[PDB]
Formats: structure tokens, C-alpha cells, sequence
């Protein structure tokens, strides 16, 4: 059954895939690179390419190759971020709040640069390790057993 | 297509303009069930199922929710909660000829009725009585399909009528087949209630200077309010000023 | 499951196959009748053989269905109309003998050629030779010679063949649970299983006899007036009957040829809009368009365009030969055409309107299954055609469409001439139809001995019709078989029944149209109520008993000539006034051959 169809190292192609509200969205970025082992330690943006009103409950994936290298796969967490839009709206830098306390300070101060000082970020809270229910004794049992163990009925 | 072998086409990921068809004025029947033809023109759907076939004139009324008859039971059935439309136009010059247009067939016998959106192609010899058919016609054994008789002389209820059922699907997936979204010429340097793909702002539009990104649609201010809009018709940015006002 | 459901499904499949097969046969017949070629005859034979084989196979496969356990009226009617074996009820030898005798007698009638003793080579057929001789020429000797030769060289040959055909028909009707083949033909009007509408075969005889008895005074006065007018005083006694050959035809069926000899007022011009039609440049297409406009005016739906693109209205040149006989082709599967060689005449105007009424009736019951896509009986469709032609023949209709100029006046003398001509056309053959049908009934049932057959005929000819043979004929003659229907196995009561039906329908329409004045001046133009009332029975066709349709139209479930009496009441009074000095009736004893 077909319900949809569409047709459109020296280089690194990066992609982000996510399904939200039945819309599958892909954000791509092709960049020139000069390295062969690991991801460059720099910064770049990802702009959207395709959104599809498919909503197929996608849970698994696998890459496809043609038989006549290496690649990297991460995962996405629901994090809070701060982004620095430049003069013409190009994402120049970003900070993840959950990374470390300094990052949390940057997030809560709305600035990539934080003036020297003391700053409150959150409120440490100790959650209940478990729950305990306490009641008096249950000694006062009703004569259900006598009906159960009734010799004469 | 034949009515028992009605052709289903799935339509999605495109703008559907029902206005031209509803206003083409070349059709015998136009019955949109549950939705006005003009209203559905400005309406979106995930899928459109076009079921095309040819029936007699008297069979056209059989193509409706909650209807009976040989066509409505053995050839094709419409659900009671039918939200689409039924369109029908004569094809006497198209699907009839002198001598009889016999290519079309209609199912007349079946062991049971048809489910909604169900197509029956089985040619099993229907057994009216108890005599086994054994693949051939005899006593109490007759072919489920009868050839349509279409000639340019036939009566109004007997002419070949092409009927397409447009069933509209709004499933969990987001809507794909929508309407033209009738655009309007825009103005500038004037207090105008503007709408750009749902922004529905109000104010004055002026020529902008800032440059958007190719994937970008509209701007925003530090206070998180709409300030700039790229025109969807032609790719250029326009600044937005709120409608002039003040104290007196 | 049940036998009734299996029979219904079998009838449905039979209709499915019959649609295509009969459509192919009808299109081949139309091609042959528009172009007479050898290949047309070949495909005619192929289609006829295929259709006959299919009908016989379906009849055999349906006869095993018992009709007594079937409660559906329409299904039972379809099964009884399909299972009618007919002549096949006999053995193959007897059936083929009957078919050969029928073919031989039809060939003798069609090729009946008489030669004058003056020139043995100079021979003429009945049509157009003898019919014109005894219809236009007024020479007593020539008409007598033509009549005697036609009944001699054909009757003598046909008498043994006709006797054998009669006995074979009687034995097959007996094998078909009929007392005689006359009862077999009367079974067409038979209605069973309907409360308050059942009709019996003997009821047909009773109704025909009663209607003829009612017409007897009017026919006696008309015969007296015609005899007084007749042209041939020496050979026609004023008290005696009329010669058979001096009635405009061999059998005296139609006396319209005597109209010139029996015109009430010769100085009064006859109503004919042919000259104005020529002035208005009306042709076959224009006449058909005006007729369609008239049919729409009464409320009937607009007629199809495939008719115009397929039907033949004029003579298709001379390269191809086409049948000029007026026919309304109901080819099936919605195919309706009219085959005519239409000229610019008022007669062709009326004939085209008659054929279009036929086509409207055919398309009315087109929604019925194949077995029910026919008229109620042999006299229903012709009644509709005749009433449509008569409505088209009214002076009001002609004046409304401009064919008859407004300055034309309608006087009593012109009305009397029109009524008398209509009488000679219609009621002239009613006594002849009654007597011939009674003779056929008695011949099939066997009351009339062979050595008395002709002796019986000329008896009632002098009594029922007041017609006397100019020269005596013995039993070697087969004068009844000299007619088309007797020599071709066709029921002759159909004309009397269709006359009664058309009079009843015309009177009912005029009552529904609220006509003011004489019945012969009644025009149903611009009367939607009359058209709707007619359609209420046209669509039924034969899906319902004809008695029910007759009740729905005229309020009477049975035949009656009261509409005929209303139509001819001015003419009846005029004839009674004229016959004050002319003996009314006839004398059976007197004959031209006895002095
Ligand atoms: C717009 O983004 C680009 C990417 O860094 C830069 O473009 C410069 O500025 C304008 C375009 O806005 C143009 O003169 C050139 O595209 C760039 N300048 C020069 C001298 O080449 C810049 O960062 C952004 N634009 C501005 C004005 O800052
Ligand atoms: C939508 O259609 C309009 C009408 O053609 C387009 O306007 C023209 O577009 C072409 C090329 O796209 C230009 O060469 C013309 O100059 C445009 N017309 C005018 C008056 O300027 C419009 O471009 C289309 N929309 C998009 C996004 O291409
Ligand atoms: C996706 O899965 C959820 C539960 O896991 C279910 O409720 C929903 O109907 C599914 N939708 C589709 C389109 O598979
Ligand atoms: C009676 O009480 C004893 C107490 O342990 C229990 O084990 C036994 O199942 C009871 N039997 C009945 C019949 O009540």
C-alpha cells in the first residue's frame, strides 16, 4: 500500500529526523570538511528540507547503501537551549542549559556572556525515595471464619 | 471503469479545486453529502478517493449513503457516513454507440451485499437454487455480471452515465489534499487587516530592507511579536507596523 | 432456494440475453429494410435463426418451472409468455407440415395473379393491380372479373391447404389445452389471477357480438345509404345486399373507395392541408418535429435525438431499396426508430403521427422487462396510434399550427362528410371483421362442415354484412383465405378490438381534456392532464392486465361502443334522416347472379 510519494573525507552531510504531530521533518546541512576520523569541533546550523504529513509511528530506522566507510548516530533529548541569531538570522552559536551549572546560568541570564557574580538557577529538591503507609493493627477481625468453618449450617 | 470494477484513484499532496468542477456545469448529478460544494473548496483533507464507473440513469440515485438496489449492493456500496461528493455526467457520445456499448458490465447477482468502498470482481456463477453451477450456466446458475447496453438512442434512465465518488479522508495523518486557498492582491502603506498563511495580522505593510533566509517565512521582534512577513506569492520581505493609534 | 426464486433468476438471465439478441436481430432487420441486399437477407436469416433457437431453448428450460406454485403475478405472466411452445407441441413432422402449409398459402396469396381471357400473358396481382381495378375503376364487368378470378385461382388452391392448416392448428391447440385454435388466439386477451379484472376467452366473443349488435342500427343505416348511393343501380337491388366486388375491394372490407360514389355532399371540399404544407415547405423532418411538439404539448416527454440520427423518414434515393411500409421500430435496449417513405401529404402527416404514438407507447413500457416490453394486447398500441393521428387530424390542430388557414369555416355539411368518410374507413370493416372472426372461430372449433364452409360464409355475408357475392362460389373456393390475415395466420379481431380501444381512449381523453362541442372536433393539444392520464397506462404496457388499463382510462373494465355512438351520433341522425325513403337493412335472398 502506497499513501505518499515524492521525488526531488571532503564533505560531511548531517541530518536530523523527527516526527511531531504526524509531521515528519528533516533538517539537513552539507558542509566541506578536511578530516577522516571524527566530527569537526566547530559549529554549523541545520535548516529544514522536507516535512511530510505521514505520521507512521516510526520507531526503527536503518541506513541504505549500494554494493558495487563510517558514519555517526546520536539521539535527541527534550532539552532547553539558547540560540544567538546573528544580524540576518543565521544561528551562530547555542548553549544547552542542562549541560552544566555554568550553562544553566547562561540560560537563566539570557546571555552567552555572564557577568561575575552569584546567580540563582533552580531549587534542589529531594524526592521521596519510596512511600510508606501506616495503620493500626487489624486484630479486630469479624467472624467470617466461623461462617466458613461452620460445622452446622 | 465498469461499476462492479470501479476504478479507485488516491489523490493527495496537491491542491484540489472543486470550484471549477462544481461550476463546470457539464454534469447530470452533483450531490455533496455532509458539506457544501463551495465550503469544501476552501477545505483540506488527507486523502481523496475518486471511484469512477459508468451506470444507467436510474442507477445514479442508487449511489448514495443508505441506498439499496443491485448497483448499491453488489456493484458498489457507499457508507452511511459519507462525507465526500457524487458527480455524474452523461457519456452517451462517449460510452455508447450504435449497435450497443457492451464493454461495461454490472454485477447483478452476489451471495451478499458489498461493504463500503469494496470492489467485487469475482465472476463466480451465482447459484440461485440448489443446482451446482460447476463453472457453467444452467438451471439456477447465472453469471453475476451482465453487459451494459448503451446506445445513443437509449432513454434518459438508460444512457451511459459516468459517475465519480469523491470520498474525503481526514485520518490521523495531517491533511494533504486541500483547496486553492484563494489568494488576494495585497496592498501597502495602508491600514489593512492582513493574513499570510494564518498569521492574520492587522496594520500597515511597507517595503522591507532586512533579508530573510530562503527557508524563512516571517520575522519576529525581541518581545516576540510579528514584525516582518515574506510574501508567499512572491519571495520578498515586507515590514509590518501596527495600526496607527494614540491618545486624544 | 425455492422454485419461484429460481424461475425469477432464470427469467432475468433470459431477459439479459434477449436484450442483446433481439437488438442484433432488430438492427439487422433495420439494415435490410433500409437497404435490400443479399447480405442483408443473409444477416436477417442468421439473426432470425439465432433468435428462434434462443427462444426455443429458453422456453424448454422454463417449462420445467411449475407455474402453480409461483405467487408473483408478473413472474407468472413472464413464464407463461416464455413457455408457450405453440406449434412445437405437436410432433416435428406435424409442425413442419403446418409451417410448410403456412408458407405455401402465404406465397399463393402474395403471388396470386389473375390473367384476363382476352390476353393470357396480361396478368395482374392482387396488389396493386386488382386492388386498384376494384377500388378506382368503376366498371362492373372488370371488377366482377377481377374478383371472380382472384377468388378462383387462389381460393381453389388454398382450400385444401387452408383446411389442412386449420386441422393442424386445431390439433395443436388441443395439445395446448385449447378447445380450438380460435380459443388459442382468444387466449391473448385472457386474464387470470386478478380479482375484478379476470377475462375469459369466451368473454371476447360475447363482447364482440354485443358490440356488433349495438352497432347494428348504425351499420344498417350506413349500408342503406351506401346502397341508395350505389353507381350500379342495375346490379344492386335497393332491398338486396351489396356485391362483394362493388365495395372498393375484393372482400368489401373498406368502403372508403365508395366514398366518391357515396359522398353526402360532393360540392363541399374536403379538409386537406397538404397544399398549405407545400406552401409552408413542410417535409418529413418538419412533420416529425411538429408531431413531437404536439406530443410535448399534451405532456409526453421530448423524443430522442438518436431517433433523428438513425431513423429513416424519406426515401433513401434509388441506389439502395428500402421498405416504404409505415413501421415503428422498437429495436430494444432503448432503440426507437420510425421507418417511413414520408411525402408532403396530410395522409403521411397522420401516418407519421400514428407511428410516433406507437414509438411513445413503446418507450413508455421500455422500463419493463423484455417479456413486458410490449402492448397490453394486439389492439392497444394501434389504438394509441389511431387516437394520436385523429387528434392530429382535427381542424383545430391544423389551424393552430397554421396548416389550416383561419378563414376556413366548419359547417354541418363538411362535418357530415368527415363523419361519413370516417365511418366508411372504420365502421365499414367492423361487420366484416366480426363475420370473418366468427367464421374463423367456427372453422377452428369445427361447427361449419367443410362441404358447407363457403355456403356458410355467403350466408352471413348477406346477413351480418349485407354483402352478396356477385356470382356463386362452391366449397372449392377459399374466399376467406383470399385475405392477408387468413392466409398468413393472423388474428383478425385485432382490428375490431383496436377500434373499440381507440374510441374508448379518445372519449376518455376528450373528457379529461374537457373538450367542448362534437366528439369529432375534440383536440387534445395543450392538454397536459390528458397526456398524463394516457401515460398512466402507456408505461404499463403488458405488465398489467389490459382490463385494468381500460378501467383506468375510461372507467370501464370491458369493451363498449358507446364512444363510437357518441362520435357518430350526428352522422347516425343524418343517415337515419336520409334513409327515410331508402330501405334500411338488406335482403339475403336476392343475389346479382339470380334474376
Ligand atoms: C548577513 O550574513 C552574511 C553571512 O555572514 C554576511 O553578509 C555580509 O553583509 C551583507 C549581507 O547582509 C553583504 O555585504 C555581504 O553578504 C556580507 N558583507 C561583505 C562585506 O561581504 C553578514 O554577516 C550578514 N550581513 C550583515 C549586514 O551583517
Ligand atoms: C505565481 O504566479 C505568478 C504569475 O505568473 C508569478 O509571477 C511571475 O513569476 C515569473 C517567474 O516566477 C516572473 O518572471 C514574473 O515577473 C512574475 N510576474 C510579475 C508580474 O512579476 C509568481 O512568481 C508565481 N509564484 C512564485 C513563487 O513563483
Ligand atoms: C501510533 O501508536 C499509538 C500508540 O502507540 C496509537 O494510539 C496510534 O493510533 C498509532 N497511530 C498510527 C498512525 O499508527
Ligand atoms: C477453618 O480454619 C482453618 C484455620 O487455618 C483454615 O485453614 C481452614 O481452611 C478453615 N476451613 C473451613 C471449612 O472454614
Amino acid at each position: 500500500n502506497c499513501t505518499f510519494e515524492y521525488v526531488s573525507f571532503k564533505n560531511l552531510r548531517e541530518f536530523v529526523f523527527k516526527n511531531i504531530d504526524g509531521y515528519f521533518k528533516i533538517y539537513s546541512k552539507h558542509t566541506p570538511i578536511n578530516l577522516v576520523r571524527d566530527l569537526p569541533q566547530g559549529f554549523s546550523a541545520l535548516e529544514p528540507l522536507v516535512d511530510l504529513p505521514i505520521g507512521i509511528n516510526i520507531t526503527r530506522f536503518q541506513t541504505l547503501l549500494a554494493l558495487h566507510a563510517a558514519y555517526y548516530v546520536g539521539y535527541l533529548q527534550p532539552r532547553t537551549f539558547l540560540l544567538k541569531y546573528n544580524e540576518n538570522g543565521t544561528i551562530t552559536d547555542a548553549v544547552d542549559c542542562a549541560l552544566d551549572p555554568l550553562s544553566e546560568t547562561k540560560c537563566t541570564l539570557k546571555s552567552f556572556t555572564v557577568e561575575k557574580g552569584i546567580y540563582q538557577t533552580s531549587n534542589f529538591r529531594v524526592q521521596p525515595t519510596e512511600s510508606i503507609v501506616r495503620f493500626p493493627n487489624i486484630t479486630n477481625l469479624c467472624p467470617f471464619g466461623e461462617v466458613f468453618n461452620a460445622t452446622r449450617f | 471503469a465498469s461499476v462492479y470494477a470501479w476504478n479507485r484513484k488516491r489523490i493527495s499532496n496537491c491542491v484540489a479545486d472543486y470550484s471549477v468542477l462544481y461550476n463546470s456545469a457539464s454534469f447530470s448529478t452533483f450531490k455533496c453529502y455532509g458539506v457544501s460544494p463551495t465550503k469544501l473548496n476552501d477545505l483540506c483533507f488527507t486523502n481523496v478517493y475518486a471511484d469512477s464507473f459508468v451506470i444507467r440513469g436510474d442507477e445514479v440515485r442508487q449511489i448514495a449513503p443508505g441506498q439499496t438496489g443491485k448497483i448499491a449492493d453488489y456493484n458498489y456500496k457507499l457508507p452511511d457516513d459519507f462525507t465526500g461528493c457524487v458527480i455524474a455526467w452523461n457519456s452517451n457520445n462517449l460510452d455508447s454507440k450504435v449497435g450497443g456499448n457492451y464493454n461495461y458490465l454490472y454485477r447483478l447477482f452476489r451471495k451478499s451485499n458489498l461493504k463500503p468502498f469494496e470492489r467485487d470482481i469475482s465472476t463466480e456463477i451465482y447459484q440461485a437454487g440448489s443446482t451446482p453451477c460447476n463453472g457453467v450456466e444452467g438451471f439456477n446458475c447465472y453469471f453475476p455480471l451482465q453487459s451494459y447496453g448503451f446506445q445513443p438512442t437509449n432513454g434518459v434512465g438508460y444512457q451511459p452515465y459516468r459517475v465519480v465518488v469523491l470520498s474525503f479522508e481526514l485520518l490521523h495523518a495531517p491533511a494533504t489534499v486541500c483547496g486553492p486557498k484563494k489568494s488576494t492582491n495585497l496592498v501597502k502603506n495602508k491600514c489593512v487587516n492582513f493574513n499570510f498563511n494564518g498569521l492574520t495580522g492587522t496594520g500597515v505593510l511597507t517595503e522591507s530592507n532586512k533579508k530573510f533566509l530562503p527557508f524563512q517565512q516571517f520575522g519576529r521582534d525581541i518581545a516576540d511579536t510579528t514584525d516582518a512577513v515574506r510574501d508567499p506569492q512572491t519571495l520578498e520581505i515586507l515590514d509590518i507596523t501596527p495600526c496607527s493609534f494614540g491618545g486624544v | 432456494s425455492t422454485i419461484e426464486e429460481q424461475a425469477k433468476t432464470f427469467l432475468d438471465k433470459f431477459n439479459h440475453e434477449a436484450e442483446d439478441l433481439f437488438y442484433q436481430s432488430s438492427l439487422a432487420s433495420w439494415n435490410y429494410n433500409t437497404n435490400i441486399t443479399e447480405e442483408n437477407v443473409q444477416n436477417m436469416n442468421n439473426a432470425g435463426d439465432k433468435w428462434s433457437a434462443f427462444l426455443k431453448e429458453q422456453s424448454t428450460l422454463a417449462q420445467m418451472y411449475p407455474l402453480q406454485e409461483i405467487q408473483n403475478l408478473t413472474v407468472k405472466l413472464q413464464l407463461q409468455a416464455l413457455q408457450q411452445n405453440g406449434s412445437s407441441v405437436l410432433s416435428e413432422d406435424k409442425s413442419k407440415r403446418l409451417n410448410t402449409i403456412l408458407n405455401t398459402m402465404s406465397t399463393i396469396y402474395s403471388t396470386g395473379k389473375v390473367c384476363n381471357p382476352d390476353n393470357p400473358q396480361e396478368c395482374l396481382l392482387l396488389e396493386p393491380g386488382l386492388n386498384e381495378i376494384m377500388a378506382n375503376s368503376l366498371d362492373y364487368n372488370e371488377r366482377l372479373w377481377a374478383w371472380e378470378s382472384w377468388r378462383s385461382e387462389v381460393g381453389k388452391q388454398l382450400r385444401p391447404l387452408y383446411e389442412e392448416y386449420v386441422v393442424l392448428k386445431n390439433e395443436m391447440a388441443r395439445a395446448n389445452h385449447y378447445e380450438d385454435y380460435g380459443d388459442y388466439w382468444r387466449g391473448d386477451y385472457e386474464v387470470n389471477g386478478v380479482d375484478g379484472y379476470d377475462y375469459s376467452r369466451g368473454q371476447l366473443i360475447e363482447d364482440v357480438e354485443h358490440t356488433f349488435e349495438e352497432i347494428k342500427p348504425l351499420y344498417e343505416h350506413l349500408h342503406a345509404y351506401v346502397r341508395a348511393k350505389l353507381a350500379y343501380p342495375s346490379y344492386i337491388s335497393p332491398i338486396g345486399c351489396l356485391p362483394a366486388h362493388l365495395l372498393g375491394d375484393m372482400w368489401g372490407r373498406f368502403w372508403t373507395n365508395l366514398y366518391s360514389l357515396t359522398v353526402p355532399f360532393g360540392q363541399k371540399p374536403n379538409i386537406d392541408v397538404t397544399d398549405a404544407m407545400v406552401d409552408q415547405a413542410w417535409d418529413a423532418q418538419r412533420i416529425f418535429k411538429e408531431a413531437e411538439k404536439f406530443f410535448v404539448s399534451v405532456g409526453l416527454p421530448n423524443m430522442t435525438q438518436g431517433f433523428w440520427e438513425n431513423s429513416m423518414l424519406t426515401d433513401p434515393g434509388n441506389v439502395q431499396k428500402a421498405v416504404c411500409h409505415p413501421t415503428a421500430w422498437d429495436l430494444g435496449k432503448g432503440d426507437f426508430r420510425i421507418l417511413m417513405c414520408t411525402k408532403v401529404t396530410m395522409d403521411d402527416f397522420l401516418t407519421a403521427h400514428h407511428e410516433m404514438g406507437h414509438i411513445q407507447y413503446d418507450m413508455a413500457y421500455a422500463a419493463q422487462p423484455f417479456l413486458l416490453r410490449n402492448g397490453a394486447n394486439e389492439g392497444f398500441h394501434e389504438a394509441v396510434g389511431e387516437i394520436m393521428s385523429l387528434s392530429a387530424a382535427t381542424p383545430k390542430h391544423l389551424k393552430s399550427i397554421g396548416l389550416l388557414s383561419p378563414d376556413f369555416q366548419e359547417d354541418n355539411e363538411t362535418e357530415i362528410n368527415f363523419l361519413l368518410k370516417q365511418a366508411l374507413t372504420i365502421v365499414g370493416t367492423l361487420p366484416f371483421t366480426y363475420m370473418l372472426e366468427k367464421w374463423r372461430w367456427m372453422v377452428f372449433k369445427g361447427e361449419i362442415p367443410k362441404d358447407q364452409w363457403m355456403k356458410k360464409w355467403w350466408e352471413m355475408k348477406r346477413e351480418i354484412v349485407g354483402v352478396v357475392e356477385p356470382v356463386p362460389h362452391d366449397e372449392t373456393y377459399c374466399d376467406p383465405a383470399s385475405l392477408f390475415h387468413v392466409s398468413n395466420d393472423y388474428s383478425f379481431i385485432r382490428y375490431y378490438t383496436r377500434t373499440l380501444y381507440q374510441f374508448q381512449f379518445q372519449e376518455a381523453l376528450c373528457q379529461a381534456a374537457k373538450h367542448e362541442g362534437p366528439l369529432h372536433k375534440c383536440d387534445i393539444s395543450n392538454s397536459t392532464e390528458a397526456g398524463q392520464k394516457l401515460f398512466n397506462m402507456l408505461r404499463l404496457g403488458k405488465s398489467e392486465p389490459w382490463t385494468l388499463a381500460l378501467e383506468n382510462v375510461v372507467g370501464a373494465k370491458n369493451m363498449n361502443v358507446r364512444p363510437l355512438l357518441n362520435y357518430f351520433e350526428p352522422l347516425f341522425t343524418w343517415l337515419k334522416d336520409q334513409n327515410k325513403n331508402s330501405f334500411v337493412g338488406w335482403s339475403t335472398d336476392w343475389s346479382p347472379y339470380a334474376d
